[PDB]
């Protein structure tokens, strides 16, 4: 019944302003308070502020100057606005319905959360370098070979092996930021005799600029 | 505000086990502590509030206990659906959250499939020389990796990431990289990847000499 | 007087007379305490008690009671019964008979800038240490000690 | 103070001054009682009555009147009318011709 | 949750202190009276006023306030403000200062089984005609009605 859905921009530049809309259904904002939480990357969540059912607002004292919250009771929407943005603000932002007992409040339902990334970097296509072992040192029934997906921005990047022929023998290790851009790795398991002769190829695409590449395995 | 810590940081348990997660404050939390469950890409769900009030519609296998500055969440019968990260939080003085306990199904030990790849000449043509080393389908996630170049250890430019539990075998896969310039790469010839894991008293090593 | 009723209803919509008009949580309320002596009723040496009839002169700013007079038909000041606005609990601490409060809760005057002025009459019987020595040529130094009973110096700042 | 007004409104929305301010009825309300003597107004030897000016500092915890300060801008204390809340019914057992109980219901520091 | 709040709501959500605790109008409410004298404050012969401090023990059955401790967590007594329950309005008729009622409106005690107890403290000034004939060896037949 009770549902909340955050929405907003996935990327924002530093010192710009962020706006998020918490859509609400299954209850009326006039009778339930809505709090905003954020989870900074690699940190526990923190409480940012609350839209009271009576329409008042309260903010985390560390963010009070940076924050404003407003609502539209006809649309059942709660709006978060933040300025003076910085890279530390990158994280998942949640809006929550707050339960109460007397004056005590706690978060009872969470929204699905919107990932906000604060970065000035422009969208960039990935390079797809081939990865092959330095020597076929053993006739293993399968050998791991991979592709390096480096230099792209923003997330996500999609990687496949011979399109639909990737099979479950593929891993997509999480991307890592370096120098303001992402790098990702993937690998496939293939027979030691197959990969030097068959065109075993990784297929990589990037929705940020509709980029596409394919790189075979060679040594 | 009341600082909160959780233990264990990562816990592995088999389906049907009784497990308890401990949450400890820096001050008397006065039973105003709550527990919620989070899953990757899913909205967090409140399990318990006021340290023992079960949230409506939550399975009764979840139960809470504690007083003063120590609190525990108990799952009396771990289902496969209960594998998630659990955060305690406090709402009597500010709002502080624990670091979260990640709960995974216990898995039989597996040695990492270690492999190493030189920077291909297609990469070297661009002047990039990032080396990469992989360790697939190992368990437990406890692993340590060191880069050595011409026998000399390297730490600058080292990066790594680890996948979650595989949806079919619950093992972990790890990638590691060593970004280098073409000049820095060509300055050396021996490269090796050293991986330490609990399944062996000595590290696994994979090496290559010059370009493939 | 339609505009006066509209303004009066606007001011007290959502008002709370039990809550002091601090804007920020750390803000103090400054209350100017004046005293107007209307009659020295008596001095009682047996009880060491001085009876006086006085008018207080309490003035403070209540930001919640501010308004723009040009929006409200030029009403630049308003007279409001004291029970409906927040009042500082200024009381005679050194009273001798237990009558801390004023004798009559007359209406306060509220200015459009939120300045509230209150001049309630009081009948007070303060304790006064009698200088017994030089009777009947004696002179007495009686004191009336006015303070907020409840609010601390960090919440209500009294002033002469 | 909008924060303080909201706090006062939410504390007393469904507060009951009839029942004791315990979490569980088996608990005991523990009241700290300090008599302050302000003035020895009179000693009446003939009537055997002593008139004194006193303050009765009563302190106790109300389980229902807790709040989180960060919900209300950091308000850590408020003053409220004592007629709103439950109070211990301290009575002067040896009252001769005065009031038995308190009659000046000054504000409560909460 | 506090069981006293459940008990209070159960007893008083549909309770009228105006009507007597009788199922039929012609029923008498039996009151048990136990006046406890704390001290004889004074006998003022000049004003013919006896001043006494008393506790007025008043007990009666109110079937509307009946409850069992087993249904409410073992509560055996509930304190309720006397303004909320029906009271017999016992007054000192032969008072002289006009103070008919008690000096403190103490809470009533609603025991399980519907027994209500009230024991307010009262100071009473009452008419006592003084027979001064044998003063100072006199004895006085003061009375409280
Ligand atoms: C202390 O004061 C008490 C109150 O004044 C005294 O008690 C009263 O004493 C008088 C003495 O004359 C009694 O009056 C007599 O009562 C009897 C009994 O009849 C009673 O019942 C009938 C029928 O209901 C009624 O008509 C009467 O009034 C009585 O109530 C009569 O036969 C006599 O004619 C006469 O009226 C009072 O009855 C009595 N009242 C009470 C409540 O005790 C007490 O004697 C004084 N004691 C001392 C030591 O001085
Ligand atoms: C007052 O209430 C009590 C509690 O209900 C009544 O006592 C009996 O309680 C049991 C509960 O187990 C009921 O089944 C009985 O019907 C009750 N009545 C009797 C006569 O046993 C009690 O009767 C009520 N009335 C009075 C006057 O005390």
């Amino acid at each position: 019944e009770v549902q909340l859905q955050e929405s907003g921009p996935g990327l924002v530049q530093p010192s710009e302003t962020l706006s998020l809309t918490c859509t609400v259904s299954g209850f009326s904002l006039t009778s339930y308070s809505v709090s905003w939480l954020r989870q900074p990357s690699g940190k526990g969540p923190e409480w940012m502020g609350r839209m009271w059912d009576d329409g008042g607002t309260v903010y985390n004292s560390g963010l009070k100057s940076r924050l404003s919250i407003s609502r539209d009771t006809s649309k059942n929407q709660v709006f978060l606005k933040m300025n003076s943005l910085q890279t530390d603000d990158t994280g998942t932002y949640y809006c929550t319905r707050d339960e109460r007992i007397r004056a005590i409040n706690w978060f009872a339902y969470w929204g699905q959360g919107t990932l906000v990334t604060v970065s000035s970097a422009e969208t960039t296509a990935p390079s797809v370098y081939p990865l092959a072992p330095g020597t076929a040192l053993k006739s293993n029934s399968m050998v791991t070979l991979g592709c390096l997906v480096k230099g792209y921005f923003p997330e996500p990047v999609t990687v496949t092996w011979n399109s639909g022929a990737l099979s479950s023998g593929v891993h997509t290790f999480p991307a890592v930021l370096q120098s303001g851009l992402y790098t990702l790795t993937s690998s496939v398991t293939v027979p030691s005799s197959t990969w030097p002769s068959q065109t075993v190829t990784c297929n990589v695409a990037h929705p940020g600029q509709q980029h596409q590449r394919w790189t075979r395995k060679l040594c | 505000d009341i600082v909160i810590t959780q233990s264990p940081s990562l816990l592995s348990a088999s389906v049907g086990d009784r497990v308890t997660l401990t949450c400890k404050g820096s001050q008397n939390i006065d039973n105003y502590l709550a527990w919620y469950q989070q899953k990757l890409g899913e909205a967090p769900k409140l399990l318990i509030y006021k340290t023992n009030s079960l949230q409506t519609g939550i399975p009764s296998r979840f139960s809470g206990s504690g007083s003063g500055t120590d609190y525990t969440l108990t799952i009396s019968s771990l289902h496969s659906e209960d594998l998630a990260t659990y955060y305690c939080y406090q709402y009597i003085n500010g709002y502080t959250f624990g670091t979260g306990t990640k709960l995974e199904l216990k898995r039989a030990d597996a040695a990492p499939t270690v492999s190493i790849f030189p920077p291909s000449t297609e990469q070297l043509a661009t002047g990039g020389a990032s080396v990469v080393c992989l360790m697939n389908n190992f368990y437990p996630r406890d692993i340590s990796v060191k880069w050595k170049i011409d026998g000399t250890e390297r730490r600058d430019g080292v990066l790594d990431s680890v996948t979650d539990q595989d949806s079919k075998d619950s093992t972990y896969s790890m990638s590691s990289t060593l970004s280098l310039t073409k000049a820095d790469y060509e300055s050396h010839n021996l490269y090796t990847c050293e991986v330490v894991h609990k399944t062996s008293s000595s590290p696994v090593v994979k090496s290559f000499n010059r370009n493939e | 007087s339609e505009a006066e009723g509209r303004l009066r209803e606007k001011l007290f919509s959502g008002y709370d007379s039990s809550v002091r008009p601090a804007r920020e949580v750390g803000d103090r309320v400054r209350v100017s305490v004046g005293l107007i002596l209307a009659q020295l009723i008596s001095l009682n040496e047996k009880d060491e008690e001085m009876s006086t009839k006085v008018y207080l002169d309490l003035e403070w700013t209540d930001y919640r009671l501010s308004w723009d007079p040009a929006e409200h038909d030029g009403i630049d000041s308003l007279r409001i019964t004291a029970e409906s606005v927040w009042l500082p609990d200024v009381v005679l601490l050194n009273n001798n008979d237990g009558n801390f409060d004023v004798a009559l809760d007359i209406s306060v005057v509220v200015s459009s800038d939120g300045s509230v002025r209150w001049q309630p009459p009081g009948i007070y019987r303060s304790s006064c240490s009698i200088q017994v020595t030089y009777f009947p040529f004696d002179w007495q130094n009686c004191t009336m000690v006015f303070s907020s009973y409840s609010y601390d110096s960090s919440e209500v700042s009294l002033q002469t | 103070s909008e924060h303080e007004t909201r706090l006062v409104a939410k504390l007393f929305k469904d507060y009951s001054s009839v029942v004791r301010p315990v979490e569980d009825h088996r608990q005991v309300v523990e009241v700290t009682v300090g008599l302050q003597l302000i003035q020895l107004i009179n000693v009446d030897e003939v009537n055997q009555i002593v008139t004194t000016n006193v303050r009765l500092k009563q302190q106790w915890v109300d389980y229902n009147l807790k709040w989180n300060p960060d919900d209300y801008g950091g308000v850590k204390k408020i003053h409220i009318p004592s007629e709103k809340i439950w109070r211990p019914d301290l009575v002067l057992y040896n009252n001769a011709d005065g009031d038995f109980a308190i009659v000046k219901f000054t504000k409560v520091l909460l | 949750k506090n069981e006293e709040l459940r008990l209070y709501h159960h007893l008083f959500n549909n309770y009228d202190p105006g009507s007597r605790p009788v199922r039929e109008p012609e029923d008498t409410v039996t009151i048990s009276l136990k006046v406890t004298l704390t001290n004889l404050i004074s006998l003022n012969e000049k004003e013919e006023t006896l001043t006494t401090s008393v506790w007025i023990g008043i007990d009666w059955q109110d079937y509307r306030l009946n409850y069992s401790k087993d249904d409410f967590g073992g509560i055996e007594t509930l304190r309720v403000p006397s303004e909320l329950v029906w009271l017999p309005e016992i007054v000192l008729e032969n008072n002289i200062d006009g103070q008919f009622g008690v000096a403190y409106d103490a809470n009533v005690l609603v025991y399980e089984g519907g027994s209500v107890t009230w024991l307010p403290p009262a100071i009473y000034r009452s008419v006592c005609a003084v027979e001064v004939t044998y003063f100072p060896f006199d004895w006085q037949n003061c009375s409280l009605i």
